[PDB]
RNA sequence: UAGCUAGUAGGUGGGGUAACGGCUCACCUAGGCGACGAUCCCUAGCUGGUCUGAGAGGAUGACCAGCCACACUGGAACUGA
RNA sequence: CCCGCAGAAGAAGCACCGGCUAACUCCGUGCCAGCAGCCGCGGUAAUACGGAGGGUGCAAGCGUUAAUCGGAAUUACUGGGCGUAAAGCGCACGCAGGCGGUUUGUUAAGUCAGAUGUGAAAUCCCCGGGCUCAACCUGGGAACUGCAUCUGAUACUGGCAA
């Protein structure tokens, strides 16, 4: 269950006594397409050695989301340095309508139909964290229900 | 019934007749807050029977000057 | 109002076969297919993310024969419509006369069909139709008329359909030239190649 | 802030000045025309670029760039002006179109030509 | 005076009137109390051709208005038993 | 100086949760004893008590499920600086209608579940997510 | 732009108005408006709407429809429902 | 609107092609001539200038200019801030104003519920119908987020007595 792919790639420098040396920055997001995401940031010296070392990393750091069908929960923040992100659920019909970064981190996630927006910075690496962060936070209906110990159909109904 | 408005008297010293200001209650169309507007009215009293601050009822009615087409209909609750 | 260029040329830029220019004869072979958008056919593109989307809306236009402004109205006739949004696109598409005249087989190629439609041949519920693009409403019975009918061009034609996968929601006779549209065409009888998600990102931004 | 203090005083929307004063939302007017010249751009450019001041007919006085090569504009001539910043001659805010009035096509043209003002071979 | 007169809206060549009850002193197409139906010259024989509402009719024309030439014709069109 | 008494009740509540503090005394009222039992019905609190005859402290006694709080999120809407009256179908639902919003209506304090179907709107107190 | 205001603000009586009224007079009282913006200055026909926007809003008021205003510029009345 | 000939005959441009942004080479020129919506291209091997070929995007239109909103959460009510980025008055007192601990009353101003009248027609929106189709016209519906009055509800806020 890959479903892996790039958002963004950037290269950045380092300056030393003899004049300034590039190295790359990845940034890849994986997900099975059912409520796992992961992003992985990986920096090497040459580009498609950044985006393996940045794969290696995604695949570990996984978070699990749980999530209705094909969309979200609730409406919900995630906010992550400068990069404040807003997304609601939508219904059945529809797609991802969200900004490139923000979508790439959704897709792969398994959220087939949500409303989308990010305020503030739109640095690459903060708005896929602030999503995370989003997403890790969003609880579902079952996990309510026995966090106040009720029932599940009196809470929903 | 009679389509009244009660309201705190500003100042009688005119002869015969009386202004109110009308304290309503309503809310700011944008920012959402309750804002404590007025409406100063004239109105017309047979005698001086109204003194300064005290809460008095008034009908619309004839117009009898320039100004002051509301008319006194009762005192309730006179000046302290 | 038509593209009227080198219907081939557009073929291998998209890189899959269109059927602009199927004709009487099964496949090509005659093109130097995919690997030949132009004089530089050899360079490997790199695709950005608003790229493939305008590849995959000009696949769409190219194949049915429409251009931007018609199709951005198709669009916005999608988006008011119930169901899905990207479902729909594609089934007011398939409800034109210049296409469901190719579906029956009384044109070897679409723009034959197109011709045909134009040119006082064909002819639905009684009533001759010139406009290409008429939205053909479930139970219709399109037809050409006995003065044009069994011509040169739609007899070979028609011996091409048989080649062809023949859709389920439309039945043709064959013998009178009279075809019989029954129901709105479903995602899953047609293309199973072209995809719709990718022209509804395009519009929504 | 401070919903109260939003009463009292409105959010004061920022009324952004247009870039080019040609007054009454007009796409194009007419220019009288005087010393066409050339001047010297900023830094990393250096050129000779063509360009005049513009008796314009409201009553303004602008300068107005002069693209393509080689014009028939000097002294008076009657000129067309539309919108657009050279980005280069700190002071030249104006385009002159090419085509229009006494401003001739420019001669030997063949791509781009609505820009420019050029009829077809 | 009050008068039940047609308004002509629809397109060039294609009329269709909003028969209305209006002030004679108003234009064709412009202030009136109330609309009661309308008609169609160019409709033929098929689901709809014309139609007017004859309770409101009763209020106007009972109380004190006039019907004009065209619309006279109309409540004759709709018959009372035919 | 002490101009919100339901926000401070509300901020307690909050603070004790992020301290993983067991109970949250409070002076008491009215309206504090209305919302603390709407949170208790609901199943935020794990029980409360009153005690006092002069000057009373209503004291709460937080849940936690797991090592994290139940109340994630819990703020004032209907402040003393602007209050926030909602119309019968206007009533907010807080996270798509898996947390509530108490609702000072008409027939005692509730929440915005029951206003729905009693029928009726009012001053939208708190959301607790 | 911080004070404006003397038929100005109200009363009694007379005249006038299709109609009530400082509408207008005579006398009487000393008010009235004003920081929830009077006065002064600049700009502007107003609305249904239009365009835009996820919506809140923002902008706008050509065409169709309602209301107002004006008719060479400044006045006055006559005629008449 | 319908047939009747006639012959492909009378009927295709004009932006762009350095990144943003779909599409590349070759000659000419050499911080010159010029381009430019933003970054920026040209100093003798220019993908950005001029031409040529080739492409891409729209097509009886296409671009440029001007104008409004959007993106701009860059006037933030929904929805921003103020240690160092722009931004806490030098510090107090204080009238008007904004806000106000707590328990009983009691009204019903706010608030909430219902009901009736109205919110012209067109427009918008949805299901239809009529022009060969569409734009266009058009039937009915919903809506017109409102304002008024009238009857209740008393938790909250206000008024009022302790
Ligand atoms: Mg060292
Ligand atoms: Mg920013
Ligand atoms: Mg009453
Ligand atoms: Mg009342
Ligand atoms: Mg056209
Ligand atoms: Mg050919
Ligand atoms: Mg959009
Ligand atoms: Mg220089
Ligand atoms: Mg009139
Ligand atoms: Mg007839
Ligand atoms: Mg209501
Ligand atoms: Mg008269
Ligand atoms: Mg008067
Ligand atoms: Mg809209
Ligand atoms: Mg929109
Ligand atoms: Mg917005
Ligand atoms: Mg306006
Ligand atoms: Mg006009
Ligand atoms: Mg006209
Ligand atoms: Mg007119
Ligand atoms: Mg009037
Ligand atoms: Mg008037
Ligand atoms: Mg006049
Ligand atoms: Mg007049
Ligand atoms: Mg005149
Ligand atoms: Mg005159
Ligand atoms: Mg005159
Ligand atoms: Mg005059
Ligand atoms: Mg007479
Ligand atoms: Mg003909
Ligand atoms: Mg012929
Ligand atoms: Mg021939
Ligand atoms: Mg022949
Ligand atoms: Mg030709
Ligand atoms: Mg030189
Ligand atoms: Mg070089
Ligand atoms: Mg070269
Ligand atoms: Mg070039
Ligand atoms: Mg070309
Ligand atoms: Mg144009
Ligand atoms: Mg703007
Ligand atoms: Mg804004
Ligand atoms: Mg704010
Ligand atoms: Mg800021
Ligand atoms: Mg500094
Ligand atoms: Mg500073
Ligand atoms: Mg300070
Ligand atoms: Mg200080
Ligand atoms: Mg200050
Ligand atoms: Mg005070
Ligand atoms: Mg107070
Ligand atoms: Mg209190
Ligand atoms: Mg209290
Ligand atoms: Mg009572
Ligand atoms: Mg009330
Ligand atoms: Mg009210
Ligand atoms: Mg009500
Ligand atoms: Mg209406
Ligand atoms: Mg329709
Ligand atoms: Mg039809
Ligand atoms: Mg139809
Ligand atoms: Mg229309
Ligand atoms: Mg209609
Ligand atoms: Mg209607
Ligand atoms: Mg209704
Ligand atoms: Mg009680
Ligand atoms: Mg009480
Ligand atoms: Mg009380």
């Amino acid at each position: 269950e890959l479903q892996e792919k790039l958002i963004a790639v950037n290269r950045v420098s380092k300056t030393v006594k003899g004049g300034r040396i590039f190295s790359f920055t990845a940034l890849t997001v994986v997900g099975d397409g059912n409520g796992r995401v992961g992003f992985g940031y990986g920096k090497a010296r040459e580009v498609p050695a950044a985006i393996q070392k940045a794969m290696e990393k995604a695949r570990r750091n996984m978070i699990n989301v749980a999530l209705n069908n094909g969309t979200l929960q609730h409406p919900v923040k995630g906010v992550h340095t400068g990069s404040r992100v807003f997304m609601q659920p939508a219904s059945e019909g529809t797609g991802i309508i969200a900004g490139g970064a923000m979508r790439a981190v959704l897709e792969v996630a398994g959220v087939h139909n949500v409303l989308a927006k990010a305020y503030g910075s739109t640095n690459p690496i903060n708005v896929v964290r602030a999503t995370i962060d989003g997403l890790e936070n969003m609880n579902s209906p079952e996990m309510v229900a026995a966090k106040r110990g009720k029932s599940v159909e009196e809470i929903l109904g | 019934k009679i389509r009244t408005l009660q309201g705190r008297v500003v100042s009688d010293k005119m002869e015969k007749s009386i202004v109110v200001a009308i304290e309503r209650f309503v809310k700011h169309p944008i920012y959402g807050k309750f804002i404590k507007r007025t409406t100063k009215l004239h109105v017309h009293d047979e005698n001086n029977e109204c003194g300064i601050g005290d809460v008095v009822e008034i009908r619309e009615c004839r117009p009898l000057s320039k100004t002051k087409s509301w008319t006194l209909v009762r005192v309730v609750e006179k000046a302290v | 109002a038509r593209y009227l260029g080198p219907k081939l040329k557009l073929s291998r830029r998209e890189g899959t076969d269109l059927f602009l220019k199927s004709g009487v004869r099964a496949i090509d072979t005659k093109c130097k297919i995919e690997q030949a958008p132009g004089q530089h056919g050899a360079r490997k593109p790199r695709l950005s993310d608003y790229g493939v989307q305008l590849r995959e809306k000009q696949k769409v236009r190219r194949i049915y024969g429409v251009l931007e402004r018609q199709f951005r109205n198709y669009y916005k006739e999608a988006a008011r419509l119930k169901g899905n949004t990207g479902e729909n696109l594609l089934a007011l598409l398939e409800g034109r006369l210049d296409n469901v005249v190719y579906r029956m087989g009384f044109g070897a190629t679409r723009a034959e069909a197109r011709q045909l439609v134009s040119h006082k041949a064909i002819m639905v519920n009684g009533r001759v139709v010139n406009i290409a693009s008429y939205q053909v409403s479930p139970n219709d019975v399109v037809s050409i008329r006995e003065k044009a009918k069994k011509q040169s061009r739609v007899k070979a034609a028609l011996e091409l359909a048989e080649q062809r996968e023949k859709p389920t929601w439309l039945e043709v006779d064959a013998g009178k030239m009279e075809g019989t549209f029954k129901r709105k065409p479903e995602r899953s009888d047609l293309s199973a190649d072209i995809n719709e998600h990718l022209i509804v990102e395009l519009y929504s931004k | 802030a401070t919903v109260n203090q939003l009463v009292r005083k409105p959010r004061a929307r920022k009324v952004a000045k247009s870039n080019v004063p040609a007054l009454e939302a007009c796409p194009q007017k007419r220019g009288v025309c005087t010393r066409v010249y050339t001047t010297t751009p900023k830094k990393p450019n250096s050129a000779l670029r063509k360009v005049c001041r513009v008796r314009l007919t409201n009553g303004f006085e602008v300068t107005s760039y002069i693209g393509g090569e080689g014009h028939n504009l000097q002294e008076h001539s009657v000129i067309l002006i539309r919108g657009g910043r050279v980005k280069d001659l700190p002071g030249v805010r104006y385009h002159t179109v090419r085509g229009a009035l006494d401003c001739s096509g420019v001669k030997d043209r063949k791509q781009a030509r609505s820009k420019y003002g050029v009829k077809r071979p | 005076m009050v008068t039940i007169r047609l308004a002509r809206h629809g397109a060039k060549k294609r009329p269709f009137y909003q028969v209305v009850v209006a002030d004679s002193r108003n234009a064709r197409n412009g202030r009136f109390i109330e609309r009661v139906g309308f008609f169609n010259p160019i409709a033929s024989e098929k689901e709809e051709g014309t139609r007017l509402d004859l309770d409101r009719i009763a209020h106007w024309v009972g109380q004190g208005a006039t019907i004009s030439d065209r619309v006279a014709a109309l409540i004759k069109e709709v018959n009372k038993a035919a | 100086s002490m101009q919100d008494p339901i926000a401070d009740m509300l901020t307690r509540i909050r603070n004790g949760q992020a301290a993983n503090k067991a109970a949250v005394t409070m002076p008491s009222s009215k309206l504090k004893v209305a919302i603390a039992n709407v949170l208790k019905e609901e199943g935020f609190i794990e029980d409360f008590k009153v005690e006092g005859d002069t000057k009373p402290e209503l004291e709460l006694t937080l849940k936690y499920f797991q090592g994290k709080a139940v109340v994630e999120s819990i703020q004032r809407v209907s402040r003393p600086g602007l209050r926030i009256y909602k119309r019968k179908d206007e009533l907010p639902k807080v996270m798509a209608g898996l947390g509530i919003a108490v609702v000072s209506t008409s027939k005692g304090v509730m929440t915005d579940r029951a206003a729905r179907q009693a029928g009726l709107g009012g001053e939208i107190i708190c959301y607790v997510a």
